[PDB]
Protein backbone atom coordinates (compact mmCIF):
# COMPACT_ATOMS: atom_id res chain seq x y z
CA UNK A 1 0.00 0.00 0.00
CA UNK A 2 1.96 2.69 1.45
CA UNK A 3 4.96 0.56 2.79
CA UNK A 4 5.94 -0.33 -0.56
CA UNK A 5 6.21 2.62 -1.93
CA UNK A 6 10.21 4.05 -0.78
CA UNK A 7 12.75 2.09 -3.39
CA UNK A 8 10.20 2.39 -6.53
CA UNK A 9 9.60 5.50 -7.63
CA UNK A 10 13.34 5.78 -6.55
CA UNK A 11 14.23 3.72 -9.24
CA UNK A 12 12.05 5.63 -11.65
CA UNK A 13 14.76 8.11 -11.65
CA UNK A 14 17.72 6.38 -10.49
CA UNK A 15 17.72 4.09 -13.52
CA UNK A 16 17.29 6.55 -16.09
CA UNK A 17 20.28 8.30 -14.72
CA UNK A 18 21.75 5.47 -14.99
CA UNK A 19 20.65 4.83 -18.45
CA UNK A 20 22.21 8.54 -19.23
CA UNK A 21 25.05 7.36 -17.56
CA UNK A 22 25.74 4.44 -19.69
CA UNK A 23 24.69 5.79 -23.00
CA UNK A 24 27.05 8.52 -23.12
CA UNK A 25 30.13 6.03 -22.84
CA UNK A 26 31.21 6.37 -26.65
CA UNK A 27 30.08 9.17 -28.51
CA UNK A 28 33.20 10.59 -29.53
CA UNK A 29 34.29 7.33 -31.50
CA UNK A 30 54.53 -0.46 -39.45
CA UNK A 31 50.52 0.72 -39.43
CA UNK A 32 49.01 2.33 -36.50
CA UNK A 33 46.60 5.10 -38.16
CA UNK A 34 45.76 6.42 -41.55
CA UNK A 35 46.97 10.17 -41.83
CA UNK A 36 50.47 12.02 -41.55
CA UNK A 37 49.20 14.85 -39.22
CA UNK A 38 47.42 11.85 -37.15
CA UNK A 39 51.21 10.38 -36.69
CA UNK A 40 52.72 13.77 -35.66
CA UNK A 41 51.04 13.06 -32.26
CA UNK A 42 52.52 9.61 -31.84
CA UNK A 43 55.69 7.95 -31.46
CA UNK A 44 58.46 8.98 -33.06
CA UNK A 45 60.32 8.09 -35.65
CA UNK A 46 62.67 5.76 -37.28
CA UNK A 47 64.62 7.67 -40.13
CA UNK A 48 68.36 7.44 -41.40
CA UNK A 49 70.42 9.93 -39.13
CA UNK A 50 73.13 12.32 -40.09
CA UNK A 51 70.84 11.68 -44.24
CA UNK A 52 69.99 14.17 -46.18
CA UNK A 53 66.60 13.97 -44.67
CA UNK A 54 67.97 14.07 -41.10
CA UNK A 55 69.92 17.36 -42.69
CA UNK A 56 67.31 18.68 -44.83
CA UNK A 57 64.69 18.75 -42.53
CA UNK A 58 66.10 20.32 -39.82
CA UNK A 59 66.75 22.80 -42.62
CA UNK A 60 63.71 23.50 -43.49
CA UNK A 61 61.57 21.75 -40.48
CA UNK A 62 63.10 24.77 -38.56
CA UNK A 63 62.20 27.25 -41.14
CA UNK A 64 58.87 28.53 -39.57
CA UNK A 65 57.35 30.33 -42.96
CA UNK A 66 57.98 27.19 -44.63
CA UNK A 67 56.86 24.30 -41.67
CA UNK A 68 53.29 22.84 -42.60
CA UNK A 69 52.53 21.30 -39.56
CA UNK A 70 54.29 18.35 -39.40
CA UNK A 71 58.07 18.89 -40.02
CA UNK A 72 58.80 20.53 -36.61
CA UNK A 73 56.24 17.78 -35.25
CA UNK A 74 59.10 15.31 -37.11
CA UNK A 75 61.88 17.40 -35.77
CA UNK A 76 60.92 17.52 -32.09
CA UNK A 77 60.05 13.35 -32.33
CA UNK A 78 63.49 12.10 -34.20
CA UNK A 79 65.85 14.63 -32.24
CA UNK A 80 65.32 12.80 -28.72
CA UNK A 81 68.48 13.06 -26.39
CA UNK A 82 70.42 14.21 -29.39
CA UNK A 83 69.15 11.22 -31.72
CA UNK A 84 69.45 8.32 -29.07
CA UNK A 85 66.95 5.07 -29.98
CA UNK A 86 67.32 6.89 -33.58
CA UNK A 87 70.65 5.44 -34.01
CA UNK A 88 72.54 5.09 -37.60
CA UNK A 89 76.40 4.29 -37.89
CA UNK A 90 75.55 1.84 -40.59
CA UNK A 91 72.06 2.83 -42.83
CA UNK A 92 70.67 -0.62 -42.19
CA UNK A 93 70.54 0.36 -38.39
CA UNK A 94 67.96 2.67 -38.14
CA UNK A 95 66.16 0.72 -41.36
CA UNK A 96 66.51 -2.49 -39.55
CA UNK A 97 65.34 -1.06 -35.50
CA UNK A 98 61.61 -0.40 -34.99
CA UNK A 99 59.53 -3.62 -36.56
CA UNK A 100 58.90 -4.45 -32.78
CA UNK A 101 60.15 -1.11 -31.58
CA UNK A 102 57.25 0.60 -33.18
CA UNK A 103 58.75 3.79 -34.30
CA UNK A 104 58.25 4.41 -38.07
CA UNK A 105 59.42 6.38 -40.81
CA UNK A 106 59.86 5.32 -44.61
CA UNK A 107 61.34 6.23 -47.73
CA UNK A 108 60.14 7.07 -51.05
CA UNK A 109 57.43 4.15 -51.16
CA UNK A 110 59.15 2.34 -54.28
CA UNK A 111 62.22 1.17 -52.18
CA UNK A 112 59.52 0.34 -49.28
CA UNK A 113 57.34 -2.15 -51.14
CA UNK A 114 60.35 -2.99 -52.55
CA UNK A 115 61.28 -4.03 -49.41
CA UNK A 116 57.88 -4.21 -47.61
CA UNK A 117 56.12 -6.71 -49.65
CA UNK A 118 59.04 -8.73 -50.00
CA UNK A 119 58.37 -9.97 -46.42
CA UNK A 120 56.00 -11.70 -44.55
CA UNK A 121 54.82 -9.30 -42.51
CA UNK A 122 52.13 -6.43 -44.06
CA UNK A 123 51.60 -5.03 -41.00
CA UNK A 124 54.72 -3.02 -41.98
CA UNK A 125 52.76 -0.58 -43.57
CA UNK A 126 53.47 2.88 -43.04
CA UNK A 127 51.42 5.10 -45.17
CA UNK A 128 53.02 7.60 -47.94
CA UNK A 129 54.87 10.66 -47.18
CA UNK A 130 57.84 12.12 -48.87
CA UNK A 131 59.47 15.38 -50.17
CA UNK A 132 57.48 17.31 -52.87
CA UNK A 133 60.69 19.01 -54.09
CA UNK A 134 63.67 17.05 -53.05
CA UNK A 135 64.52 13.32 -54.66
CA UNK A 136 66.76 11.53 -57.00
CA UNK A 137 67.99 13.06 -60.53
CA UNK A 138 70.18 12.62 -62.99
CA UNK A 139 74.10 13.18 -62.94
CA UNK A 140 76.44 14.53 -65.56
CA UNK A 141 78.99 17.42 -65.40
CA UNK A 142 78.95 20.91 -67.43
CA UNK A 143 80.45 21.26 -70.84
CA UNK A 144 80.10 17.45 -72.09
CA UNK A 145 77.18 18.26 -74.92
CA UNK A 146 74.53 15.64 -74.16
CA UNK A 147 71.74 16.94 -72.26
CA UNK A 148 69.33 17.71 -74.57
CA UNK A 149 69.81 14.32 -76.42
CA UNK A 150 69.38 12.54 -73.09
CA UNK A 151 66.39 14.84 -71.54
CA UNK A 152 64.84 13.93 -75.09
CA UNK A 153 64.54 10.49 -73.75
CA UNK A 154 64.32 11.45 -70.11
CA UNK A 155 60.71 13.25 -70.95
CA UNK A 156 59.67 11.22 -74.01
CA UNK A 157 59.47 7.87 -71.71
CA UNK A 158 57.00 9.28 -69.81
CA UNK A 159 55.20 10.98 -72.94
CA UNK A 160 55.07 7.49 -73.76
CA UNK A 161 54.28 6.60 -70.38
CA UNK A 162 57.00 4.13 -70.98
CA UNK A 163 58.71 5.09 -68.05
CA UNK A 164 55.39 3.75 -65.75
CA UNK A 165 56.01 0.46 -67.88
CA UNK A 166 60.10 0.06 -67.04
CA UNK A 167 59.03 0.82 -63.52
CA UNK A 168 56.05 -1.76 -63.19
CA UNK A 169 58.32 -4.09 -64.85
CA UNK A 170 60.83 -5.03 -62.02
CA UNK A 171 58.43 -3.10 -59.38
CA UNK A 172 54.91 -4.10 -60.04
CA UNK A 173 52.21 -1.78 -57.65
CA UNK A 174 49.93 -4.97 -56.96
CA UNK A 175 52.01 -7.29 -55.17
CA UNK A 176 50.91 -10.09 -52.43
CA UNK A 177 49.89 -7.12 -50.45
CA UNK A 178 47.32 -5.35 -52.82
CA UNK A 179 46.78 -2.28 -50.28
CA UNK A 180 31.40 -2.38 -32.81
CA UNK A 181 28.65 -4.16 -34.66
CA UNK A 182 29.07 -8.20 -32.90
CA UNK A 183 28.12 -7.79 -29.40
CA UNK A 184 24.89 -9.44 -28.78
CA UNK A 185 26.15 -12.79 -29.67
CA UNK A 186 29.55 -12.02 -27.34
CA UNK A 187 26.76 -13.28 -24.66
CA UNK A 188 23.93 -14.02 -26.68
CA UNK A 189 24.09 -17.76 -26.05
CA UNK A 190 25.24 -17.63 -22.84
CA UNK A 191 21.26 -17.33 -22.43
CA UNK A 192 21.08 -20.88 -24.57
CA UNK A 193 23.40 -21.93 -22.07
CA UNK A 194 21.55 -20.66 -18.41
CA UNK A 195 18.54 -22.06 -20.31
CA UNK A 196 20.51 -25.35 -20.00
CA UNK A 197 21.21 -24.62 -16.58
CA UNK A 198 17.63 -23.97 -15.61
CA UNK A 199 15.35 -25.76 -17.34
CA UNK A 200 16.99 -29.03 -17.62
CA UNK A 201 17.75 -29.29 -13.55
CA UNK A 202 14.53 -28.56 -13.11
CA UNK A 203 13.58 -31.82 -15.55
CA UNK A 204 16.26 -33.95 -13.41
CA UNK A 205 14.78 -32.72 -10.15
CA UNK A 206 11.73 -33.45 -11.08
CA UNK A 207 12.68 -36.56 -12.51
CA UNK A 208 14.29 -37.46 -9.11
CA UNK B 1 59.32 18.51 -79.59
CA UNK B 2 60.07 22.24 -77.78
CA UNK B 3 63.20 19.78 -77.23
CA UNK B 4 63.73 18.43 -80.78
CA UNK B 5 65.25 21.90 -81.70
CA UNK B 6 64.95 23.98 -78.88
CA UNK B 7 65.49 23.86 -75.04
CA UNK B 8 63.51 24.98 -71.59
CA UNK B 9 65.25 25.65 -68.58
CA UNK B 10 64.60 23.45 -65.17
CA UNK B 11 61.44 23.03 -63.12
CA UNK B 12 59.37 25.55 -61.83
CA UNK B 13 56.82 23.69 -61.16
CA UNK B 14 55.68 20.52 -61.31
CA UNK B 15 52.45 18.32 -63.49
CA UNK B 16 49.01 18.69 -62.37
CA UNK B 17 45.56 19.33 -63.74
CA UNK B 18 42.60 20.57 -61.56
CA UNK B 19 38.98 19.75 -61.50
CA UNK B 20 36.40 22.85 -60.90
CA UNK B 21 33.46 21.62 -58.66
CA UNK B 22 31.03 24.86 -57.81
CA UNK B 23 28.95 24.68 -54.34
CA UNK B 24 17.18 10.27 -48.41
CA UNK B 25 16.64 12.97 -45.38
CA UNK B 26 16.10 10.30 -42.38
CA UNK B 27 16.89 6.72 -44.19
CA UNK B 28 20.39 7.83 -43.17
CA UNK B 29 20.91 7.09 -39.40
CA UNK B 30 20.19 3.20 -39.85
CA UNK B 31 22.87 3.59 -42.12
CA UNK B 32 25.66 3.32 -39.84
CA UNK B 33 24.20 0.02 -38.84
CA UNK B 34 24.74 -3.75 -40.68
CA UNK B 35 21.13 -3.88 -41.46
CA UNK B 36 21.10 -8.01 -40.98
CA UNK B 37 20.96 -8.21 -37.19
CA UNK B 38 17.66 -6.53 -37.14
CA UNK B 39 16.86 -9.87 -38.91
CA UNK B 40 19.08 -11.39 -36.77
CA UNK B 41 16.50 -9.96 -33.96
CA UNK B 42 13.72 -11.46 -35.98
CA UNK B 43 14.58 -15.00 -35.96
CA UNK B 44 15.14 -14.77 -31.77
CA UNK B 45 12.00 -14.36 -31.24
CA UNK B 46 11.21 -17.99 -32.65
CA UNK B 47 13.82 -18.99 -30.45
CA UNK B 48 12.15 -17.61 -27.59
CA UNK B 49 9.07 -19.07 -28.79
CA UNK B 50 10.36 -22.87 -28.29
CA UNK B 51 10.23 -22.24 -24.71
CA UNK B 52 6.16 -22.41 -24.40
CA UNK B 53 7.20 -26.04 -23.97
CA UNK B 54 10.88 -21.07 -15.31
CA UNK B 55 9.58 -17.94 -17.28
CA UNK B 56 11.35 -15.69 -15.52
CA UNK B 57 14.38 -16.83 -16.51
CA UNK B 58 13.08 -15.71 -20.04
CA UNK B 59 11.71 -12.29 -19.02
CA UNK B 60 15.09 -11.50 -17.54
CA UNK B 61 16.82 -12.85 -20.46
CA UNK B 62 15.39 -10.03 -22.29
CA UNK B 63 15.30 -7.16 -19.65
CA UNK B 64 19.09 -7.68 -20.07
CA UNK B 65 18.87 -8.14 -24.06
CA UNK B 66 17.13 -5.91 -25.67
CA UNK B 67 18.57 -3.01 -23.03
CA UNK B 68 21.36 -3.09 -25.48
CA UNK B 69 19.48 -2.75 -28.60
CA UNK B 70 18.14 0.09 -27.19
CA UNK B 71 21.57 1.45 -26.33
CA UNK B 72 22.39 0.79 -30.25
CA UNK B 73 18.91 2.58 -31.86
CA UNK B 74 20.72 5.33 -28.82
CA UNK B 75 24.10 5.09 -30.31
CA UNK B 76 23.93 6.46 -34.09
CA UNK B 77 22.43 9.77 -33.46
CA UNK B 78 25.79 10.94 -32.81
CA UNK B 79 27.09 11.03 -36.61
CA UNK B 80 28.90 13.78 -36.89
CA UNK B 81 30.99 14.01 -33.68
CA UNK B 82 34.36 12.34 -34.37
CA UNK B 83 28.72 20.40 -53.31
CA UNK B 84 30.87 17.62 -53.06
CA UNK B 85 30.13 13.81 -51.83
CA UNK B 86 32.88 11.77 -53.03
CA UNK B 87 36.18 13.21 -53.95
CA UNK B 88 38.10 10.17 -56.63
CA UNK B 89 38.43 11.07 -60.25
CA UNK B 90 36.45 7.19 -61.25
CA UNK B 91 34.10 7.55 -58.29
CA UNK B 92 32.65 10.80 -60.41
CA UNK B 93 32.52 9.34 -63.68
CA UNK B 94 29.45 7.57 -62.51
CA UNK C 1 36.00 31.84 -69.52
CA UNK C 2 33.31 30.03 -70.99
CA UNK C 3 34.45 27.02 -68.22
CA UNK C 4 34.01 29.39 -65.96
CA UNK C 5 29.49 29.61 -65.79
CA UNK C 6 29.34 26.18 -67.91
CA UNK C 7 30.38 25.04 -64.15
CA UNK C 8 28.52 27.35 -62.61
CA UNK C 9 25.54 26.40 -64.69
CA UNK C 10 25.54 22.86 -65.51
CA UNK C 11 27.14 19.71 -63.55
CA UNK C 12 30.58 20.55 -65.62
CA UNK C 13 33.56 19.18 -63.62
CA UNK C 14 36.21 21.09 -65.35
CA UNK C 15 39.95 19.74 -66.90
CA UNK C 16 42.43 22.83 -66.27
CA UNK C 17 45.01 24.56 -63.60
CA UNK C 18 44.68 24.27 -60.51
CA UNK C 19 45.96 27.58 -59.63
CA UNK C 20 43.79 29.73 -62.01
CA UNK C 21 41.04 27.75 -59.97
CA UNK C 22 42.64 28.88 -57.04
CA UNK C 23 42.45 32.87 -57.65
CA UNK C 24 39.09 32.01 -59.33
CA UNK C 25 38.42 30.77 -55.19
CA UNK C 26 40.49 33.74 -54.47
CA UNK C 27 37.90 36.59 -56.04
CA UNK C 28 34.46 34.96 -55.77
CA UNK C 29 32.34 36.81 -52.74
CA UNK C 30 30.94 33.68 -51.77
CA UNK C 31 32.58 30.34 -50.73
CA UNK C 32 31.06 28.46 -53.57
CA UNK C 33 33.10 26.17 -55.13
CA UNK C 34 35.17 22.65 -54.62
CA UNK C 35 38.35 21.81 -55.82
CA UNK C 36 40.68 18.16 -55.70
CA UNK C 37 44.21 17.75 -55.17
CA UNK C 38 46.62 16.46 -58.09
CA UNK C 39 50.47 15.04 -57.07
CA UNK C 40 52.42 14.27 -60.29
CA UNK C 41 56.17 15.68 -59.70
CA UNK C 42 57.61 13.40 -61.94
CA UNK C 43 57.19 15.84 -65.21
CA UNK C 44 57.78 19.47 -64.63
CA UNK C 45 57.39 22.76 -66.03
CA UNK C 46 60.55 24.84 -67.12
CA UNK C 47 61.19 27.74 -68.86
CA UNK C 48 62.01 27.78 -72.35
CA UNK C 49 65.16 29.75 -73.53
CA UNK C 50 67.51 30.85 -76.61
CA UNK C 51 69.13 27.12 -77.98
CA UNK C 52 72.38 27.95 -77.20
CA UNK C 53 72.80 30.34 -74.21
CA UNK C 54 75.67 30.77 -72.31
CA UNK C 55 74.76 30.76 -68.55
CA UNK C 56 71.30 28.40 -68.84
CA UNK C 57 73.08 25.60 -66.30
CA UNK C 58 73.50 29.34 -64.27
CA UNK C 59 69.65 30.14 -65.06
CA UNK C 60 69.04 27.15 -63.93
CA UNK C 61 70.81 26.80 -60.50
CA UNK C 62 68.67 30.04 -59.26
CA UNK C 63 66.08 28.52 -60.60
CA UNK C 64 67.08 25.11 -58.03
CA UNK C 65 68.34 27.62 -55.11
CA UNK C 66 65.58 29.54 -54.92
CA UNK C 67 62.96 26.30 -54.39
CA UNK C 68 65.96 24.38 -52.49
CA UNK C 69 65.83 27.73 -50.49
CA UNK C 70 61.90 27.36 -51.01
CA UNK C 71 61.38 31.38 -51.47
CA UNK C 72 60.13 30.39 -54.86
CA UNK C 73 56.98 28.81 -52.93
CA UNK C 74 56.87 31.88 -51.10
CA UNK C 75 56.38 33.58 -54.24
CA UNK C 76 53.67 31.50 -54.83
CA UNK C 77 52.45 32.71 -51.45
CA UNK C 78 52.75 36.05 -52.62
CA UNK C 79 49.73 36.25 -55.13
CA UNK C 80 48.10 32.71 -53.68
CA UNK C 81 48.49 32.11 -49.73
CA UNK C 82 47.53 28.85 -48.77
CA UNK C 83 44.17 29.97 -47.06
CA UNK C 84 42.41 32.12 -49.36
CA UNK C 85 38.79 33.64 -49.34
CA UNK C 86 37.23 30.67 -50.16
CA UNK C 87 37.78 27.81 -46.70
CA UNK C 88 36.26 25.00 -48.87
CA UNK C 89 14.02 16.34 -41.19
CA UNK C 90 10.95 18.06 -40.77
CA UNK C 91 9.72 16.56 -44.18
CA UNK C 92 10.32 12.66 -43.27
CA UNK C 93 6.19 12.26 -42.41
CA UNK C 94 5.73 10.50 -45.41
CA UNK C 95 8.31 7.44 -45.06
CA UNK C 96 8.13 5.84 -42.08
CA UNK C 97 4.26 6.06 -42.58
CA UNK C 98 3.77 4.38 -45.54
CA UNK C 99 5.15 1.42 -45.37
CA UNK C 100 2.10 -0.25 -42.84
CA UNK C 101 -0.44 0.73 -44.88
CA UNK C 102 0.16 -2.26 -46.87
CA UNK C 103 -1.05 -3.76 -43.65
CA UNK C 104 -3.45 -1.40 -42.85
CA UNK C 105 -5.24 -2.24 -46.07
CA UNK C 106 -4.49 -5.80 -45.98
CA UNK C 107 -6.74 -5.91 -42.40
CA UNK C 108 -10.02 -5.47 -44.00
CA UNK C 109 -9.22 -7.22 -46.84
CA UNK C 110 -8.43 -10.75 -44.33
CA UNK C 111 -11.79 -9.48 -42.39
CA UNK C 112 -14.09 -9.64 -45.25
CA UNK C 113 -12.49 -12.95 -46.75
CA UNK C 114 -13.18 -14.63 -43.64
CA UNK C 115 -16.24 -12.79 -42.41
CA UNK C 116 -18.08 -13.97 -45.20
CA UNK C 117 -16.82 -17.12 -44.98
CA UNK D 1 76.33 22.57 -54.41
CA UNK D 2 76.69 19.07 -56.76
CA UNK D 3 74.93 21.23 -60.02
CA UNK D 4 77.07 24.41 -59.34
CA UNK D 5 80.11 22.63 -60.38
CA UNK D 6 78.71 19.28 -62.63
CA UNK D 7 75.45 19.59 -64.32
CA UNK D 8 72.34 17.43 -63.96
CA UNK D 9 69.15 16.03 -66.37
CA UNK D 10 65.84 16.47 -64.64
CA UNK D 11 64.43 14.30 -61.70
CA UNK D 12 62.31 11.86 -61.67
CA UNK D 13 60.88 11.18 -58.18
CA UNK D 14 60.93 12.29 -54.50
CA UNK D 15 63.10 10.82 -51.25
CA UNK D 16 62.65 9.85 -47.80
CA UNK D 17 64.74 7.67 -46.05
CA UNK D 18 63.61 5.40 -42.96
CA UNK D 19 62.66 1.58 -41.49
CA UNK D 20 62.82 -1.77 -43.62
CA UNK D 21 63.88 -4.94 -41.95
CA UNK D 22 61.08 -7.92 -41.04
CA UNK D 23 62.89 -8.51 -38.34
CA UNK D 24 35.69 -6.08 -28.70
CA UNK D 25 32.15 -4.61 -30.04
CA UNK D 26 30.26 -3.44 -26.64
CA UNK D 27 32.67 -2.89 -24.12
CA UNK D 28 33.15 0.77 -24.52
CA UNK D 29 30.68 1.16 -22.07
CA UNK D 30 32.60 -0.09 -19.74
CA UNK D 31 36.19 2.22 -20.08
CA UNK D 32 34.43 5.21 -18.46
CA UNK D 33 31.84 2.92 -16.19
CA UNK D 34 33.16 1.12 -12.89
CA UNK D 35 31.92 -2.47 -13.70
CA UNK D 36 30.52 -3.05 -10.29
CA UNK D 37 27.27 -1.46 -10.04
CA UNK D 38 25.94 -3.88 -11.19
CA UNK D 39 26.50 -6.29 -8.49
CA UNK D 40 25.30 -3.14 -6.45
CA UNK D 41 21.66 -3.85 -8.37
CA UNK D 42 22.33 -7.64 -7.67
CA UNK D 43 22.64 -7.10 -3.91
CA UNK D 44 20.09 -3.77 -3.71
CA UNK D 45 17.41 -6.57 -4.92
CA UNK D 46 17.56 -8.47 -1.61
CA UNK E 1 -8.16 -9.50 -31.45
CA UNK E 2 -6.43 -7.34 -33.19
CA UNK E 3 -4.30 -5.83 -30.47
CA UNK E 4 -1.70 -7.39 -32.10
CA UNK E 5 -1.50 -5.94 -35.60
CA UNK E 6 -1.45 -2.68 -35.66
CA UNK E 7 0.26 -1.70 -32.42
CA UNK E 8 3.87 -1.48 -34.07
CA UNK E 9 3.26 1.97 -34.96
CA UNK E 10 3.08 3.99 -31.11
CA UNK E 11 5.75 1.69 -30.23
CA UNK E 12 8.29 2.46 -32.99
CA UNK E 13 8.16 5.87 -34.45
CA UNK E 14 7.59 7.29 -31.48
CA UNK E 15 10.92 6.45 -30.40
CA UNK E 16 12.52 7.61 -33.60
CA UNK E 17 10.24 11.21 -32.39
CA UNK E 18 11.88 10.37 -29.28
CA UNK E 19 15.11 10.15 -31.12
CA UNK E 20 14.42 13.66 -33.29
CA UNK E 21 13.66 15.33 -30.21
CA UNK E 22 16.87 14.69 -28.81
CA UNK E 23 19.35 14.90 -31.23
CA UNK E 24 18.71 18.20 -32.22
CA UNK E 25 18.92 19.40 -28.59
CA UNK E 26 22.13 17.79 -28.71
CA UNK E 27 23.70 18.92 -31.84
CA UNK E 28 23.51 22.77 -30.19
CA UNK E 29 26.76 22.90 -29.25
CA UNK E 30 24.75 42.30 -26.90
CA UNK E 31 28.44 40.44 -27.32
CA UNK E 32 28.49 36.64 -28.95
CA UNK E 33 31.80 35.96 -29.11
CA UNK E 34 35.00 38.02 -27.77
CA UNK E 35 36.77 37.56 -31.47
CA UNK E 36 37.63 39.68 -34.17
CA UNK E 37 37.62 36.19 -36.31
CA UNK E 38 34.31 34.66 -34.79
CA UNK E 39 32.66 37.45 -35.50
CA UNK E 40 33.56 37.70 -39.21
CA UNK E 41 30.46 35.98 -40.40
CA UNK E 42 28.67 38.87 -39.05
CA UNK E 43 27.82 40.81 -42.08
CA UNK E 44 27.30 45.26 -42.80
CA UNK E 45 30.29 45.85 -40.95
CA UNK E 46 30.53 49.78 -40.47
CA UNK E 47 34.06 51.61 -40.83
CA UNK E 48 35.89 54.32 -41.52
CA UNK E 49 37.15 55.75 -44.40
CA UNK E 50 40.76 58.11 -44.66
CA UNK E 51 42.19 56.65 -41.10
CA UNK E 52 44.85 55.28 -39.34
CA UNK E 53 43.15 51.86 -38.85
CA UNK E 54 41.39 52.10 -42.59
CA UNK E 55 45.43 52.85 -43.79
CA UNK E 56 48.15 50.60 -41.70
CA UNK E 57 45.67 47.79 -41.36
CA UNK E 58 45.28 47.79 -45.35
CA UNK E 59 48.92 46.94 -44.89
CA UNK E 60 48.22 44.49 -42.51
CA UNK E 61 45.20 42.76 -44.03
CA UNK E 62 47.82 42.08 -47.13
CA UNK E 63 51.68 40.97 -47.18
CA UNK E 64 50.79 37.00 -46.62
CA UNK E 65 53.82 36.27 -44.80
CA UNK E 66 51.72 37.57 -41.70
CA UNK E 67 50.36 34.29 -40.82
CA UNK E 68 47.37 36.00 -38.45
CA UNK E 69 44.73 35.23 -41.22
CA UNK E 70 42.21 37.12 -39.21
CA UNK E 71 43.71 40.66 -40.06
CA UNK E 72 43.84 39.46 -43.85
CA UNK E 73 39.61 38.41 -43.48
CA UNK E 74 38.72 41.59 -41.77
CA UNK E 75 40.68 43.27 -44.89
CA UNK E 76 38.92 41.43 -47.50
CA UNK E 77 35.38 41.68 -45.09
CA UNK E 78 35.52 45.31 -46.33
CA UNK E 79 37.51 45.57 -49.33
CA UNK E 80 35.25 44.54 -51.79
CA UNK E 81 32.83 47.72 -53.31
CA UNK E 82 36.06 49.30 -53.80
CA UNK E 83 36.80 49.18 -49.92
CA UNK E 84 33.33 50.58 -49.54
CA UNK E 85 31.21 47.97 -48.86
CA UNK E 86 29.29 49.26 -46.11
CA UNK E 87 31.19 52.24 -44.94
CA UNK E 88 31.33 55.62 -43.07
CA UNK E 89 33.27 58.23 -43.87
CA UNK E 90 33.78 59.45 -40.30
CA UNK E 91 32.74 58.17 -37.17
CA UNK F 1 -10.78 10.42 -14.72
CA UNK F 2 -9.14 11.03 -18.55
CA UNK F 3 -8.13 14.44 -18.66
CA UNK F 4 -5.50 14.65 -15.93
CA UNK F 5 -3.86 11.74 -17.45
CA UNK F 6 -3.13 14.12 -20.33
CA UNK F 7 -0.60 15.92 -17.69
CA UNK F 8 0.30 12.29 -16.65
CA UNK F 9 2.28 10.80 -19.83
CA UNK F 10 2.94 14.78 -20.79
CA UNK F 11 5.19 14.73 -18.24
CA UNK F 12 6.28 11.11 -18.94
CA UNK F 13 7.04 12.79 -22.05
CA UNK F 14 8.49 16.27 -21.16
CA UNK F 15 10.57 15.75 -18.23
CA UNK F 16 12.53 12.77 -19.99
CA UNK F 17 12.90 15.09 -23.03
CA UNK F 18 13.89 17.72 -20.64
CA UNK F 19 16.22 15.17 -19.31
CA UNK F 20 18.60 14.89 -21.97
CA UNK F 21 20.87 17.69 -23.01
CA UNK F 22 22.28 17.59 -19.48
CA UNK F 23 24.19 14.85 -20.60
CA UNK F 24 26.60 17.16 -22.09
CA UNK F 25 26.54 19.46 -20.04
CA UNK F 26 28.21 16.52 -18.19
CA UNK F 27 30.11 15.46 -21.21
CA UNK F 28 31.78 18.19 -23.12
CA UNK F 29 33.38 20.69 -21.21
CA UNK F 30 44.64 20.15 -17.29
CA UNK F 31 43.08 23.89 -16.73
CA UNK F 32 39.68 25.25 -16.67
CA UNK F 33 39.65 28.58 -15.11
CA UNK F 34 41.57 31.34 -16.67
CA UNK F 35 41.09 34.53 -14.64
CA UNK F 36 44.03 36.51 -12.38
CA UNK F 37 41.54 36.81 -9.37
CA UNK F 38 40.17 33.28 -9.45
CA UNK F 39 43.08 31.04 -9.24
CA UNK F 40 43.89 33.73 -6.05
CA UNK F 41 41.09 31.71 -4.03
Amino acid sequence: AMRIVMGSWWLFTLIVCSSYTANLAAFLTPVRTFQDLSKQLEMSYGTVRDSAVYEYFRAKGTNPLEQDSTFAELWRTISKNGGADNCVSNPSEGIRKAKKGNYAFLWDVAVVEYAALTDDDCSVTVIGNSISSKGYGIALQHGSPYRDLFSQRILELQDTGDLDVLKQKWWPHTGRCDLSFAGVFCILAIGLLLACLVAALELWWNSN
Amino acid sequence: ERESVVDFSKRYMDYSVGILIKKISIFSLFAPFDFAVWACIAAAIPVVGVLIFAMRIVMGSWWLFTLIVCSSYTANLAAFLTPVRTFQDLSKQL
